[PDB]
């Protein structure tokens, strides 16, 4: 399971940047996705997952109302939507999700955590 | 919230290592499970799963790599840590919504 | 005893409102159950279909509900998924029988009978028989919420109904018939 993120760039405070992940090696429709971001203030933080069929959004009470997660299934594709950037979202933004999909309903979509792309830098 | 330590583990290549993980709160889902789970990541790549269930690895994961821990009390341990070894080692919680990482345990080869 | 009562009924419950007859005081007859076509899945755990009639037992529940045929499945010890946890649970042991036939010409309409609903939101599982009809907005760490805010959602959806009507004998004063 491959994911590859793209969409990194340095934007000024108060700006918005759109991220996106390309999957392959699976089917993307099939899984729940996530976004984890990486910096030393944090180390690992989850943000957002959107479910497998794009319904149930949840949001990391740090994130949530400014970022929006989405996805687009017929272009394998997933997205993150980050509005009002402030300094401290300064990171490397990995694109998550999992292989086992045996249980696919909250919350068991955070409970492995497996598949992760390479990263991408937002400043 | 996950606290782990060391910060960083000074092992010298071939010897033993252990990280350890200490939750806030029992990491025990009402299933009765626990979902603590283990990564990875070397300099210049991205995280990966090691551990998983507390001591299961996945598969592709060397026989070296291994873990024990309960309620809020968790262990990551190798056998003998190699020159590949090199990375940061955190500890990540799926029982409580959002999920958690620890700031990770670098460890470095002596 | 009062079985073609249950199976025969004109009306059932959604899956999460899963509902209890009892039998009891009585003779059951498993013959026009056993052999018949009416039913598309007869599945007993432990239990011989055929022998039932030869069983006697302190009572019988007869647990009555609709449910998407894909998940019927769940309907079974040692299951999961949405129903099998959120929604009706059958605990790790013997079972009597699951009982359950198509309803595509009954319950199903053209645009969706979504008048059945499930749960698919829940703060843990359901215990085996265990019934949740509550219906408030679910939120992920406990913290109170309101829809259709972030992280507010309805613990409760509808099915998009092909229909099973399932009813399960569960086995705990009744046994079956005699042969003059
Ligand atoms: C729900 O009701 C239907 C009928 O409305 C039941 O199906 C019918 O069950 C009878 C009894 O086994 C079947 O056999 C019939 O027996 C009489 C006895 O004199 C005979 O005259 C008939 O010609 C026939 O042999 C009948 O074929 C059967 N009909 C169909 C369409 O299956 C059904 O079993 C009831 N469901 C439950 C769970 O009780
Ligand atoms: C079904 O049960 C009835 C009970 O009267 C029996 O007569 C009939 O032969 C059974 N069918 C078969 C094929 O055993």
């Amino acid at each position: 399971a491959q994911l590859v993120e793209s969409g990194g760039a340095l934007v000024q405070p108060g700006r918005s940047l759109r991220l996106s992940c390309a999957a392959s090696g699976f089917t993307f429709r099939n899984y729940a996705m996530h976004w984890v971001r990486q910096a030393p203030a944090t180390g690992l933080q989850w943000l957002a997952v959107i479910t497998s069929d794009g319904r149930n959004k949840f949001y990391a009470d740090s994130v949530k109302g400014r970022f929006t997660i989405s996805r687009e299934d017929s272009k394998n594709t997933l997205y993150l939507q980050m509005d009002s950037l402030r300094g401290e979202d300064t990171a490397v933004y990995y694109c998550v999700t999992q292989r086992d999909n045996s249980r696919d309903y909250f919350p068991h979509y955070f409970h492995d955590m497996d598949v992760w792309g390479q990263g991408t830098t937002v400043a | 919230v996950l606290t782990q330590s060391p910060l960083s583990l000074p092992v010298t290549l071939g010897q033993p290592a252990s990280i350890s993980c200490r939750s806030s709160q029992s990491l025990v889902y009402s299933d009765g499970d626990t979902y603590l789970n283990w990564f990875q990541q070397r300099p210049g790549q991205s995280p990966r799963r090691l551990i998983y269930q507390v001591s299961n690895r996945d598969s592709g994961v060397p026989d070296r790599f291994s873990g024990s821990g309960s309620g809020t009390d968790f262990t990551l341990k190798i056998s003998r840590v190699e020159a590949e070894d090199v990375g940061v080692y955190y500890c990540m919680q799926g029982s409580h919504w959002p999920p958690t990482f620890g700031q990770g345990t670098k460890v470095e080869i002596k | 005893c009062p079985f073609g009562e249950v199976f025969n009924a004109t009306k059932f419950p959604s899956v999460y409102a899963w509902e209890r007859k009892k039998i009891s005081n009585c003779v059951a007859d498993y013959s026009v159950l056993y052999n018949s076509t009416f039913f598309s899945t007869f599945k007993c755990y432990g239990v011989s279909a055929t022998k039932l009639n030869d069983l006697c037992f302190s009572n019988v529940y007869a647990d009555s509900f609709v449910v998407k045929g894909d998940d019927v499945r769940q309907i079974a010890p040692g299951q999961t998924g949405v129903i099998a946890d959120y929604n009706y649970k059958l605990p790790d042991d013997f079972m009597g029988c699951v009982l359950a036939w198509n309803t595509r010409n009954i319950d199903a309409t053209s645009t969706g009978n979504y008048n059945y609903k499930y749960r698919y939101l829940r703060h843990g599982k359901l215990r085996p028989f265990e019934r949740d009809i509550s219906n408030v907005p679910f939120s992920p760490d406990g913290k109170p919420c309101t829809p259709p805010a972030l992280n507010c959602y309805w613990p409760l959806n509808d099915y998009g109904f092909q229909p099973y009507r399932v009813v399960v004998l569960s086995f705990e004063t009744v046994c079956g018939p005699k042969l003059s």
